[PDB]
């Protein structure tokens, strides 16, 4: 995260970090949305073009964490992969529309202060808050800058941005899965994901039922923080039905 | 740079 | 879940964290 500041304790108890297991390293972000399911960026598992393809026994999900390097010892669990679902129509030729994989935990994780799903968003919930102008949260332990670390979680709070500027800041074709975020050169202010908060959650606090929904998936942007750039997020609400689907069909 | 982790886990 | 987008540490017990009313105000 470029431009944000050290998350509060407890602050994103649905974060995940995806750990590689050799070489150990943070491989991307993730979600919790029920004891046994996590969300994520297709992407962060599955990209040919630079021959990327984890399997279940690659990596390691670390639920409840604050720091980025340490144990946290008796606050921070650990849960091996069941299966990893990748969508079907998740387009890595070109422009990474349909950004998102399910993967199933071995055993359910135990709730905590530290640890606790975040809510899916039904449409009208998107409705009402995927609109210029509204703010959501983005967190992770990537990069604070383009071209180093934290030591513990980063939070940027951004804006959602109109669809045409979103579409004139790129020359990727943007489709209805996606939606950018992020200040306008002349707002002033500044914050986006980088390298390792792909996968990490988008998230907005409902004002009706004061509740935080996962409205977006970090899946891309060109470079992080640049003039006129904006990050790039899988519309999670598009997607649900094939979330639905998966869980539905195995559990 | 990450701190080791239990072996049960690997 | 039924419980779940209610943080233990926020939302359970009534404490606002440091920037969540920054999205509130955008919420128009
Ligand atoms: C070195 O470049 C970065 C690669 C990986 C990053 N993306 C990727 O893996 C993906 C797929 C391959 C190119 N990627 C990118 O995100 C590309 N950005 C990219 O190449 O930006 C360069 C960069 C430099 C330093 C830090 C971050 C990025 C992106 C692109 C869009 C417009 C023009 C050119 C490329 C693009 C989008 C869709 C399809 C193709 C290209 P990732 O942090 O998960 O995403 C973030 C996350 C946050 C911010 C920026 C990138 O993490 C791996």
């Amino acid at each position: 995260i470029v431009e944000g500041s050290d998350a509060e304790i407890g602050m994103s108890p649905w974060q995940v970090m995806l750990f590689r297991k050799s070489p150990q390293e943070l491989l991307c972000g993730a979600s919790l949305i029920s004891d046994r399911w996590v969300l994520t960026a297709a992407h962060c598992l599955l990209y040919p073009p630079w021959d990327k393809n984890f399997t279940e026994n690659d990596l390691l999900v670390r639920i409840g964490k604050h720091s980025r390097t340490r144990y946290e010892r008796n606050i921070e669990k650990i849960s091996m992969l069941e299966k990893i679902y990748i969508h079907p129509r998740y387009n890595w030729r070109e422009n990474l529309d349909r950004d998102i994989a399910l993967m199933k935990l071995k055993k359910p994780v135990a709730f905590s202060d530290y640890i606790h799903p975040v809510c899916l968003p039904d449409r009208e919930t998107a409705a009402s808050l995927l609109q210029a102008g509204y703010k959501g949260r983005v967190t992770g332990w990537g990069n604070l800058k383009e071209t180093g670390q934290p030591s513990v979680l980063q939070v940027v709070n951004l804006p959602i941005v109109e669809r045409p500027v979103c579409k004139d800041s790129t020359r990727i074709r943007i489709t209805d899965n996606m939606f950018c975020a992020g200040y306008k050169p002349d707002e002033g202010k500044r914050g986006d994901a980088c390298e390792g908060d792909s996968g990490g959650p988008f998230v907005m606090k409902s004002p009706f039922n004061n509740r935080w929904y996962q409205m977006g998936i970090v899946s891309w942007g060109e470079g992080c923080d640049r003039d006129g750039k904006y990050g790039f997020y899988t519309h999670v609400f598009r997607l649900k039905k094939w979330i639905q689907k998966v869980i539905d069909q195995f559990g | 740079d990450f701190e080791e982790i239990p072996e049960e886990y690997l | 879940e039924a419980d779940c987008g209610l943080r233990p540490l926020f939302e359970k017990k009534s404490l606002e964290d440091k920037t969540e009313r920054e999205l509130l105000e955008s919420y128009i």
